[PDB]
């Protein structure tokens, strides 16, 4: 009477993540930004920062806005 | 003695659940008292005070049961606060 | 019977704890530990 209920909870726990909270989206989204998979973004972020090069380029007014 | 102490609190709470202290420009009208908080509604100590407060700025112009490990009353409060604003916000637009 | 009637009521509160998340073979020991935390996690969501 126990194992019959364990599989139903876990299957309902994992399913709750995908179809409601979009766990499959977060992974395929962080890759777009962190691992620089989406072009026109790294080619636009790195291209901006590299245009400058100390006290500049370090305050939250430029790098928090770029 | 757990069926008993549930029969008392079920009857010693009907007056409270039929009415936070009031006073006599609008942030001093009703104010939370910090001591007398059930410490299991401490999560929603601000939505309760905000729920009735909206009901009074319109009135003067013109069931809950306790369960353990089940939040049927925590959800029941949000279902009324989500209406308490939709009658006042619409009343000003 | 006498021992059974004790065990039948000496486990009454322990079932309630088990009735929240919803030696002996370790194949199910570690599983109970996670079969409850999931329920205690869905209660806050």
């Amino acid at each position: 009477p126990l194992a019959a209920h364990i599989s139903l909870v876990n299957k309902a726990a994992v399913d709750y993540f995908f179809v409601e909270l979009h766990l499959e989206a977060h992974y395929e989204a962080l890759r777009h930004f962190l691992l620089m998979e989406d072009g026109e973004f790294a080619q636009s972020l790195s291209d901006l920062l590299f245009e400058k090069l100390p006290g500049e380029l370090l305050n939250p007014l430029v790098l928090n806005s770029v | 003695a757990q069926e008993l102490c549930l029969y008392l609190t079920k009857a010693a709470s009907a007056p409270y659940f039929e009415v936070v202290e009031e006073h006599e420009y609008w942030d001093q009208r009703y104010t939370i008292v910090q001591q007398q908080i059930p410490s299991f509604l401490q999560k929603m100590a601000d939505k309760i005070l905000s729920t009735g407060k909206y009901l009074n700025v319109v009135r003067e112009c013109g069931e809950i049961i306790y369960t353990l490990k089940e939040r049927a009353y925590v959800e029941q409060i949000e279902k009324a606060f989500n209406y308490a604003s939709k009658v006042l916000l619409d009343f000003l637009m | 019977p006498v021992l059974l009637s004790l065990l039948k009521t000496s486990c009454e509160p322990y079932t309630r704890f088990i009735h929240d998340w919803v030696v002996f073979l370790k194949h199910i020991a570690h599983d109970i530990y996670v079969c409850g935390k999931t329920i205690n996690l869905l209660k806050l969501c």
